[PDB]
């Protein structure tokens, strides 16, 4: 199952 | 920002066997960018039934998809797979060989 | 034995015709188990191999929602990107990434990964360290700075320390009569003349799985690596795999060549020959 988490911005 | 040509191979699912229905597959791998047609030829007619994989990729990011449809091969009939992509200036098309 | 998960992604932008297509996949070794689409009527992650459709709904709502929303993100940083190396709105590009993780047949981590690509060239790739990161480019590394400071790696380690491996497991448990089942290739050898002197041998190996097998043939004995003709694995579309290798024999000799078969699905390495 895929990972949750927050967005990084480049 | 690179350009791949795909490579192709053309190839039935199982051993051709004229008169028995199988699968015509051309499998396109190792290109780049994503956006490619593909048609798979019944003596060089677009077949319509032709289905295709979702897009993945190689471990190189080159991607590699799979189009395929039910056929049943015959001593006469002839088949090909169509590809088309931003680095062939024209479609090229690679003949279906049972023996390969 | 060894056994392993990767998730694919692929945004693709285009300009003057809407959002970036983002497609996604799912794999447990060789085997799609699920794909997301993002030009689907409503888009949902969708399973591919039996073994996944008993997963309940949330899990098949959380991972839409991952889904959902790394297409949304990917448009950000395709953005960024376009940013970075001031580049046109006008062209198409693409980001992949890919992360998953690798177990032991023990079936403890031997490896994570995460990495990203931009344009079909590295951009950034979590270590073999899951704390590091390799930037290929000077853009790239603006980037791995910012997700160093955001302890980015620290998340993803997390993951594929954790739930990475752990769902990995179950999906090898739950798919074990199909995944921990190598399907060994229904082999054989076929013989065409190329002329009256000399013939092509091609050893083939069919309806294999997984995808990993060595082909190769042999004179007398002795490998003929440089003289064979050895095509791609390729899919044959029912979830097993097919390759086959050739060589150009002086006919007369045909029996003096072997082919050898190496695959997880053999208790043993074969050797054919062309049997008339």
């Amino acid at each position: 199952r895929r990972l949750l988490r927050g967005h990084n911005q480049y | 920002m690179i350009q791949r040509t795909p490579k192709i191979q053309v190839y039935s699912r199982h051993p051709a066997e004229n008169g028995k229905s199988n699968f015509l597959n051309c499998y396109v791998s190792g290109f780049h960018p994503s956006d490619i047609e593909v048609d798979l030829l019944k003596n060089g007619e677009r077949i319509e039934k032709v289905e295709h994989s979702d897009l993945s990729f190689s471990k190189d990011w080159s991607f590699y998809l799979l189009y395929y449809t039910e056929f049943t091969p015959t001593e006469k009939d002839e088949y090909a797979c169509r590809v088309n992509h931003v680095t062939l200036s024209q479609p090229k098309i690679v003949k279906w060989d049972r023996d390969m | 034995g060894s056994h392993s998960m990767r998730y694919f992604h692929t945004s693709v932008s285009r300009p003057g015709r809407g959002e970036p297509r983002f497609i996604t996949v799912g794999y447990v070794d060789d085997t799609l188990f699920v794909r997301f689409d993002s030009d689907a009527a409503s888009p949902r992650e969708e399973p591919r191999a039996p073994w996944i459709e008993q997963e309940g709904p949330e899990y098949w709502d959380r991972e839409t929602q991952i889904c959902k929303a790394k297409a949304q993100t990917d448009r950000e940083d395709l953005r960024t990107l376009l940013r970075y190396y001031n580049q046109s709105e006008a062209g198409s590009h693409t980001l992949q990434n890919m992360y998953g993780c690798d177990v032991g047949p023990d079936g403890r981590l031997l490896r994570g990964y995460h990495q990203h690509a931009y344009d079909g060239k590295d951009y950034i790739a979590l270590n073999e360290d899951l704390s590091s990161w390799t930037a290929a480019d000077t853009a790239a590394q603006i980037t791995q700075r910012k997700w160093e400071a955001a302890r980015v790696a620290e998340q993803l380690r997390a993951y594929l320390e954790g739930e990475c491996v752990e769902w990995l497991r179950r999906y090898l448990e739950n798919g074990k009569e199909t995944l921990q089942r190598a399907d060994p290739p229904k082999t054989h050898v076929t013989h065409h003349p190329i002329s009256d002197h000399e013939a092509t041998l091609r050893c083939w190996a069919l309806g294999f799985y997984p995808a990993e097998i060595t082909l190769t043939w042999q004179r007398d004995g002795e490998d003929q690596t440089q003289d064979t003709e050895l095509v791609e694995t390729r899919p044959a579309g029912d979830r097993t795999f097919q390759k086959w290798a050739a060589v150009v024999v002086p006919s007369g000799e045909e029996q003096r060549y072997t082919c050898h078969v190496q695959h997880e699905g053999l208790p043993k390495p074969l050797t054919l020959r062309w049997e008339p």
